[PDB]
C-alpha cells in the first residue's frame, strides 16, 4: 500500500534526484531536533544554522501546521530554542488526535511576498496521475481542488511541457512560467522515478533567486521497495500524529516485518474485556464489526489478525503477546478470547492452533485466575484436528474452551460469548 | 470486447509458474466435477528447459508438458484461453504483459500480492484495450463449480465435498477477500442449491477487474438466478449497483452486505453503502451476523416462485 513519508525524507529524496534547469535553492538546508538532540553537535553539524534567521516545525505528518500556530517563524537560532522549550516533549492536540511533539524540522527562513508563493500537488488514481497547480499557494490557499488547474497524465503517457504552459500556468506570472514549467516537469519525473502516489508543495516559492521548496507531504508506494531501494535507501514510513506504540505493537510488527504471513495488531483498549484472535483480513473486519453491533465497542481491547499462512511457532509468538496482555489486570466480569476466522484455503489450521495451545498451556494459570473463557470456530486444511487439540487444552488446563466449525455461522460465537444467545 | 463466460466445464488452461501442488489440486477438482478432460493444459516456466509433470487425472497417471517459452505453450495448445498466472511479484508484470500478445487467452487470474499499483495500472490499461479480462492481483482467484477452479481456490478436497462446489447451483457472488469467499462458498451452500460462480477480485487499490465488472456478468448469466456481494469501508465501488438498478440495468435480486462497519469520505463507510444499497431494492441484512438468513430467505422465494428449480444430488465421482 501506499505510506507517508517524513517531510525530511521526502526534502532530501527530493534534493537527491530531482532534476531540473532550473534552480532550486537552500537544498540540504534542514536540521531535525529531537529531544533527546545534543544542540552543540548540530550546531557543529550545521553552521548555517547561524548564518541567518531560521523556521522551525514539527515533522510528524500534522497538516495545517501554519494556520494552527505550530510553526515558529524567522527567529534567530536562540529565539528557536526558545520556542521549543514549552513546545517539545509535550502533548499537542490536532483535530481528534493527541500526542507528544518529539520531532522537529529547522530550516532558514525564507523571505518573500505572498504574490510569490505557488501551490503544486502530483496524485494516483487508476486511470493516471493528476497534476495540480495554483497561483496562490500559501496556508491561505483554501479549498485548493475546488480553484486549481488539474491536468491528468494518462497511465505510461508523458507529462507534455506545452501542457504545463498552456493549460496548468495560464493564471502564472508571466515571468515565473518558464521556471514553473521546468521545475513542475522536474517534479513529475522525480515522482515516477521514485514510485511516489502523493506529492504536495505548498507553498512552492519561487524569487528573483530561484525556486523553495518550503513545505512537503507526500506518500509512496511501498510495494515498490524492490525497484526503488537503490534510491530510497532504508526508507521510514512514520504512524499518524497520536499516541506512541505500545511494546508489544512493535513486537508483533517486528514479527510481521520477518515473513510473507501478515501478523497485525493494534490495542484499543487494553483494559477491556474482549480479546480477538481472528484469522483473516476480512474475517478480524467482521468480528469487530459484531462485537460493537453488539454493544461492545468499549470492551473491545484490540483488533488485528494472523494471516497468510503463518507457522505454529509465529503462531505461538502471536498468542503468546495476546495471552500476556490480556493477564495484565482483573476484570470484575472475567474475560473473554474469541479465536475464530473463516475457511482458510492454505493456512495449515492444525500447525497454527498447536502453536496458540502452547501458549494457552504456558499461561494457564492466570488464564484461570482471570477468569478467561474462550471460543473457537474455525476451518481449513487439517481443521478437524485443531479443533481437536483445542478442545483437548481446555479440558487438560480446566479453562473454560468451546470450539466451533463450519456448522456455525461465523460470527455466532460473539453472541455467545457476550450471554445473548445460549452456547449449544 | 470482455467476455460474459469466462469459464465452462471445457475450459483449457496455462499455469505460469512451477505449483504442481495447486496444478493436482485443479486436477482432483476437475474430476470430481466430472469433466471430461483436465482442466490444466501445460504449464509455462522460463527458469527451465522443457519437461513433462508427472499428475493424477483420477486414478490415471497423466503427463503435462512444461514450457521454457511461453510460445510453444501457446501455439501447441491453441484450444487454451485461460492463464492462471502464479509468478512472483518480481515477474509478475512482464509475465502478464507478454501474456496479452497472445488473442487466445481471454482471462487471465495474478496470483501476486505486492505488485506495484503503478504496475497494476499498466496491465488494466493494456487488458481493456485488448478485451482480457484480469481477475486480481493479489487474489487466490475464485470458483466456477463443476467447471473450473483457479488454483487454491476453494481449498482441500475435503472443503470441495462439503460445500458441494463439484456441481452448479443458482447464486452467484463476487468479494475482494479469498478468505471470505471460501466463507460464501460454505454460507451458500448450506442456505440455497449452491454457488453458480464466485470471483475473489483481490485486495489491490486498483483491481484488474472490479464487482461491477462480474455482477454484469451474472446479470448477464441465465443460469444465475441471484447475486451475493460482500463489500467493503472504502471507495464508492458499490454505488455502480444503486445506479445498475435505478437505470433498469440490473434485474436479479442481489443481496450485498459491507463489511468494516464499526471503523470509528463519508459516502464511503460501510455504514452509508448498506443504507443506500438497501434504499435502492438491494437485499441489505441487519448485520454480517444475518447474512445468511437473508440469503436463504431470498432462495425460498425464488424457489417458491418457479425461479429456482433445484436440481437433484447426484453423488460425485471417487
Amino acid at each position: 500500500s501506499a505510506k507517508a513519508i517524513s517531510e525530511q525524507t521526502g526534502k532530501e529524496l527530493l534534493y537527491k534526484f530531482i532534476c531540473t534547469t532550473s534552480a532550486i535553492q537552500n537544498r540540504f538546508k534542514y536540521a531535525r531536533v529531537t529531544p533527546d538532540t545534543d544542540w552543540a553537535r548540530l550546531l557543529q553539524d550545521h553552521p548555517w544554522l547561524l548564518s541567518q534567521n531560521l523556521v522551525v516545525k514539527p515533522d510528524q505528518l500534522i497538516k495545517r501546521r501554519g494556520k494552527l500556530g505550530l510553526v515558529g517563524v524567522n527567529l534567530t537560532l536562540d529565539g528557536v530554542k526558545s520556542w521549543l522549550k514549552p513546545r517539545l516533549g509535550q502533548e499537542a492536540t490536532v483535530g481528534k488526535a493527541t500526542g507528544f511533539l518529539k520531532n522537529f524540522l529547522i530550516e532558514p527562513f525564507v523571505p518573500h511576498s505572498q504574490a510569490e508563493e505557488f501551490y503544486v500537488c502530483i496524485y494516483a488514481t487508476r486511470e493516471g496521475d493528476y497534476v495540480l497547480f495554483h497561483h496562490e499557494g500559501g496556508v491561505d490557499v483554501g479549498d485548493v481542488d475546488a480553484k486549481a488547474q488539474k491536468l491528468l497524465v494518462g497511465v505510461d503517457e508523458k507529462l507534455n511541457p506545452e501542457d504545463i504552459k498552456k493549460h496548468l500556468l495560464v493564471h502564472a506570472p508571466e515571468d515565473k512560467k518558464e521556471i514553473l514549467a521546468s521545475f513542475i516537469s522536474g517534479l513529475f519525473n522525480f515522482y515516477e522515478d521514485l514510485y511516489f502516489t502523493y506529492l504536495e508543495i505548498n507553498p512552492l516559492v519561487v524569487t528573483k533567486d530561484g525556486v523553495y521548496v518550503l513545505d512537503l507531504a507526500a506518500k509512496v508506494d511501498a510495494t515498490a521497495d524492490y525497484i526503488c531501494k537503490v534510491k530510497w535507501g532504508d526508507i521510514e514510513f512514520p504512524p499518524p500524529f497520536g499516541r506512541e506504540a505500545y511494546p508489544e505493537e512493535a513486537y508483533i510488527a517486528d514479527l510481521d516485518a520477518k515473513s510473507g504471513a501478515s501478523l497485525k495488531l493494534t490495542l484499543l483498549n487494553p483494559k477491556g474485556r474482549i480479546w480477538t484472535m481472528v484469522a483473516g483480513g476480512g474475517a478480524s473486519v467482521v468480528y469487530s464489526d459484531t462485537i460493537c453491533d453488539l454493544g461492545g465497542v468499549n470492551e473491545l481491547a484490540n483488533y488485528g489478525e494472523y494471516s497468510g499462512a503463518p507457522s505454529e511457532q509465529q503462531t505461538y509468538d502471536y498468542a503468546k503477546t495476546i495471552l500476556s496482555l490480556m493477564t495484565r489486570e482483573k476484570h470484575p466480569d472475567g474475560k473473554i478470547l474469541i479465536i475464530g476466522g473463516s475457511i482458510a484455503n492454505f493456512t495449515n489450521v492444525a500447525a497454527t492452533f498447536k502453536g496458540i495451545v502452547r501458549a494457552i498451556r504456558d499461561y494457564q494459570g492466570p488464564l484461570k485466575e482471570h477468569e478467561v473463557t474462550i471460543f473457537v470456530r474455525r476451518g481449513g486444511p487439517n481443521y478437524q484436528e485443531g479443533l481437536r487439540v483445542m478442545g483437548e487444552v481446555g479440558k487438560t488446563t480446566g479453562i473454560p474452551i468451546h470450539v466451533f466449525g463450519t456448522e456455525t455461522h461465523m460470527t455466532a460465537i460473539v453472541g455467545m460469548a457476550l450471554g445473548h444467545r445460549p452456547i449449544p | 470486447g470482455k467476455s460474459t463466460t469466462l469459464f465452462s466445464r471445457h475450459t483449457k488452461a496455462i499455469v505460469w509458474g512451477m505449483q504442481t501442488r495447486a496444478v493436482q489440486g485443479m486436477l482432483d477438482f476437475d474430476y470430481v466435477c466430472s469433466r471430461d478432460e483436465p482442466s490444466v493444459a501445460a504449464m509455462v516456466y522460463p527458469f527451465t528447459g522443457d519437461h513433462k509433470q508427472k499428475f493424477y487425472w483420477g486414478h490415471k497417471e497423466i503427463l503435462i508438458p512444461v514450457f521454457k517459452n511461453m510460445a510453444d505453450a501457446m501455439r501447441k495448445h491453441p484450444e487454451v484461453d485461460v492463464l492462471i498466472n502464479f509468478a512472483s511479484l518480481r515477474s509478475a508484470y512482464d509475465s502478464t504483459m507478454e501474456t496479452m500478445n497472445y488473442a487466445q487467452i481471454r482471462t487471465i487470474a495474478i496470483i501476486a500480492e505486492g505488485i506495484p499499483e503503478a504496475l497494476t495500472r499498466k496491465l488494466i490499461k493494456k487488458a481493456d484495450q485488448k478485451g482480457v479480462t484480469i481477475i486480481g492481483p493479489a487474489t487466490v482467484g475464485g470458483i466456477k463449480p463443476g467447471c473450473f477452479k483457479i488454483g487454491n481456490t476453494g481449498g482441500m478436497l475435503d472443503n470441495i465435498l462439503a460445500s458441494k462446489l463439484y456441481r452448479p447451483g443458482s447464486v452467484a457472488y463476487v468479494s475482494r477477500s479469498g478468505g471470505m469467499s471460501n466463507e460464501l462458498n460454505n454460507i451458500i451452500s448450506r442456505t440455497t442449491d449452491g454457488v453458480y460462480e464466485g470471483v475473489a477480485i483481490g485486495g489491490d487499490r486498483y483491481p484488474g477487474s472490479t464487482f461491477m465488472d462480474h455482477v454484469l456478468r451474472y446479470q448477464d448469466t441465465p443460469g444465475v438466478k441471484m447475486i451475493v456481494v460482500l463489500g467493503e469501508i472504502g471507495g464508492t465501488e458499490e454505488y455502480k449497483i444503486c445506479r445498475g438498478i435505478k437505470e433498469g440495468r440490473l434485474t436479479k435480486p442481489i443481496v450485498c452486505w459491507c463489511i468494516g462497519t464499526c471503523a470509528t469520505q463519508a459516502s464511503e463507510t460501510a455504514v452509508a453503502k448498506n443504507q443506500a444499497l438497501k434504499e435502492a431494492g438491494v437485499f441489505v441484512p441487519r448485520s454480517f451476523d444475518e447474512l445468511g438468513e437473508i440469503i436463504q430467505s431470498v432462495y425460498e422465494d425464488l424457489v417458491a416462485n418457479g425461479v429456482i428449480v433445484p436440481a437433484q444430488e447426484v453423488p460425485p465421482p471417487t
